[PDB]
């Protein structure tokens, strides 16, 4: 049976969290995302003044092309990327996918374009939101999940310090405690799930859905709840040079918690202060608005309080806080 | 930050 490690290192502030995996060979910086299902790289076939800064995958090196299959994606940032498609073997922490859809760039938005700190995306959400045509294709886990030990990936994100990817094992060590599963609704590809209710500081509200979100930074809430919670902090304003609400880095802030299936998910004050705000002097709050989409998006903020399994027997998530 |  197959198991592996890999580790993952947060860029500055911990906006992102990248992965080596080498594909046909070549090893590139990955963010994985558990709110996609592409797996994408920077590639040979993009402007040579875009491949700058990158590690790059070149295709006719070891690729065997799927002809006619495209891909387009559009991420809820605005950013969006497409290309063709190549089948390659893809290793991540020694387990190996022989034969895995490789989505090799030929456009990318300027978001990626700026972003040096990542060379494409490893998607983790559920293959039946692949974008790949004619016929959609698996993600590196659903491509390897029936050669696991356990058809299950979990996650532990920390605060400027390397974490880990375990896949089809659970690291015991990684958490205090036992874990509390709740179900996950796979039906719009996410790993989406239900908190009967919510506590911001000194408010506690009525449940909501939300996904689990490694390729989100923030913890992306309703308006209603976002005001709630920096009602409660001292002098907190919109600055939209930062990005939403900011605060004197300071600031002592109030802690947040979901309760899912009975288990109560907290996440600390210290680690809601997600950094400089980068407009002056003031910090930018990890609680941030969703933008009126309707769900939640627990995005890394959250993540970095838990070790989380997403599994797909169920399927479910399993919480529990990070040791 | 992103929102994927
Ligand atoms: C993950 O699990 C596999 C199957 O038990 C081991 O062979 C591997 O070394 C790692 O513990
Ligand atoms: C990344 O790979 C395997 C290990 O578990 C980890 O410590 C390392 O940094």
């Amino acid at each position: 049976a197959a198991s592996g490690v890999a580790t993952n290192t947060p860029t500055a502030n911990d906006e992102e969290y990248i992965t080596p995996v080498t594909i046909g060979g070549t090893t590139l910086n990955l963010n994985f995302d558990t709110g996609s299902a592409d797996l994408w790289v920077f590639s040979t076939e993009l402007p040579a003044s875009q491949q700058s800064g990158h590690s790059v995958y070149n295709p006719s090196a070891t690729g065997k092309e799927l002809s006619g299959y495209t891909w387009s994606i559009s991420y809820g940032d605005g950013s969006s990327a497409s290309g063709n498609v190549f089948t390659d073997s893809v290793t991540v922490g020694g387990v190996t996918a022989h034969g895995q859809a490789v989505q090799a760039a030929q456009q990318i938005s300027a978001q990626f374009q700026q972003d040096t700190n990542n060379d494409g995306l490893l998607g983790l959400a559920f293959s039946s939101i692949n974008t790949v045509q004619p016929q959609s294709q698996t993600t590196f886990f659903d491509t390897v999940k029936s050669s696991l030990a356990q058809p299950l990936f979990a996650v532990a994100l920390k605060h400027q310090q390397p974490g880990v990817y375990d896949f089809g094992f659970i690291d015991s060590s990684k958490y205090t405690g036992s874990l509390t599963y709740t179900g996950v609704d796979n039906s719009q590809g996410f790993w989406s799930f239900n908190v009967d209710s919510y506590t911001a500081g000194s408010q506690s509200g009525d449940g909501f859905s939300g996904i689990a979100d490694t390729g989100t930074t923030l913890l992306l809430l309703d308006d209603s709840v976002v005001s709630q919670y920096y009602s409660q902090v001292s002098g907190a304003q919109q600055d939209s040079n930062a990005g939403g609400y900011v605060f004197d880095c300071s600031t002592n802030l109030p802690d947040f918690s979901v309760s899912i299936s009975g288990y109560t998910a907290t996440v600390p004050g210290s680690l809601i202060n997600y950094g400089p705000s980068g407009d002056g002097s003031t910090c930018l709050g990890g609680i941030q608005s969703n933008s009126g989409i309707g769900f939640s998006i627990f995005g890394d903020i959250f993540l970095k309080s838990q070790y989380v399994v997403f599994d797909s027997d169920g399927p479910q998530l399993g919480f529990a806080p990070q040791a | 930050x992103v929102v994927x």
